[PDB]
């Protein structure tokens, strides 16, 4: 598909270029009244993230209107208006760190290769990244993980070219074992860790909210169904239709950094400013949960 | 091991 990097050309691209839905002012404000109030009464949230959170950073989504898939469908070229080194984590990037400091948010689930979840300085711990990170690079002996700073420059779960550094626990001498990329091609299977947890989390969720994701792609697109089917409720926050709009409890057609800065607000929390780059292997100890939000004027 | 697609 992307014929440098060496991926395959037999991938279902599914339904690309829908067009985008605009719920009215009006409309908006009262699903994002309803949204906060769903947080607040809920006990365990989880929140799933695809490529829409990452458009207004310059990153363009897979299916939308100008996506990858959608241009390559049509014979052009994909738009990018950054790289993925100089992209900067959005407002909906940095609201979901606030959310996970206060207790609002138990786990994240990304179908993003961006890698701007853990540049934002979100927890990796409470972080499965489906589909891989362009910036993580990992050791087929060992399993042991590298997250850098600029983008590993393979995709594919390919070698890298680099070599796994890590003393042993008995000898310590370097393991030596062949470093590769962790961006699933096409058909590769998910990782297992990442996978269990995700699954774990969204079982046991009462509260799945997408957003920006079209839900074409399994496991992952049918992970907030999990929550569904034992009691929880659904939200979906797209501009697009999703494959799951029917079984959705709301559904919200706005811009995501829109609908995170008027839920954020209702909740009475401040979304931080982005320093750069911080990696955060461990969730910090919580926040106090912040006081009841007030009621819809 | 489940893998990334779209299933049908
Ligand atoms: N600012 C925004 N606000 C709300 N929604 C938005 C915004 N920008 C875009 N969207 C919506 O965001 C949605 C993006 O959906 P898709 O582009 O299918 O990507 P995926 O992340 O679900 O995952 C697909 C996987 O498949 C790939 O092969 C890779 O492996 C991916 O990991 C669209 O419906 C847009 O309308
Ligand atoms: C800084 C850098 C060092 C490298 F070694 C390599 Br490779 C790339 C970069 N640049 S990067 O921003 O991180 C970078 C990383 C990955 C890709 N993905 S890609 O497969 O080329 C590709 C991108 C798009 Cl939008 C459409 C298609 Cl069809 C294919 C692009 C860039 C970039 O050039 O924008
Ligand atoms: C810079 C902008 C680049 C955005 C898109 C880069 C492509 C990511 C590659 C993912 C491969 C999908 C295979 C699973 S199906
Ligand atoms: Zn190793």
């Amino acid at each position: 598909v992307n014929y440098a990097a060496g991926l395959s050309p037999y991938a279902d691209k599914g339904k690309c270029g829908l067009p985008e839905i605009f719920d009215p002012p009006e409309e908006l404000e009262r699903k994002v009244w309803e949204l906060a109030r769903l947080v607040w009464q809920s006990s365990s949230v989880v929140f799933h993230t695809g490529a829409g959170i990452s458009t207004a950073s310059g990153i363009p989504d897979f299916r939308g209107p100008h996506g990858v898939w959608t241009m390559e469908e049509r014979g052009l070229a994909p738009k990018f208006d950054t790289t993925f080194e100089s992209a900067r984590p959005t407002q909906t990037h940095m609201a979901l760190v606030q959310l996970e400091r206060v207790g609002l948010l138990r786990f994240l689930v990304s179908q993003n290769v961006d890698g701007l979840h853990v540049r934002s300085g979100f927890p990796r711990d409470k972080l499965a990244e489906l589909h891989g990170n362009m910036f993580v690079e990992e050791c087929a002996k060992c399993k042991t993980q590298y997250v850098r700073d600029t983008v590993v420059g393979t995709m594919g779960l390919k070698a890298t070219g680099r070599l796994c550094t890590v003393a042993k626990a008995r000898g310590l001498r370097a393991c030596r074992g062949e470093l590769r990329d962790t961006i699933l091609d096409w058909e590769d299977s998910l990782p297992d860790r990442d996978l269990a947890l995700a699954d774990e989390a969204s079982r046991n969720a009462d509260l799945s909210i997408t957003l920006g994701t079209s839900l074409q792609i399994r496991p992952s697109g049918n992970l907030p169904l999990a929550t569904k089917r034992r009691g929880g409720r659904l939200v979906i926050v797209n501009l697009q239709p999703t494959k799951h709009d029917r079984h959705a409890d709301l559904r919200i057609h706005g811009y995501v950094d829109e609908v995170m800065t008027r839920l954020m607000k209702h909740l009475g929390l401040e979304i931080p400013a982005w320093d750069g780059p911080r990696v955060l292997e461990r969730a910090l100890p919580p926040l106090p949960r912040p006081p009841t939000p007030k009621l819809e004027p | 091991t489940a893998r990334k697609s779209t299933g049908g």
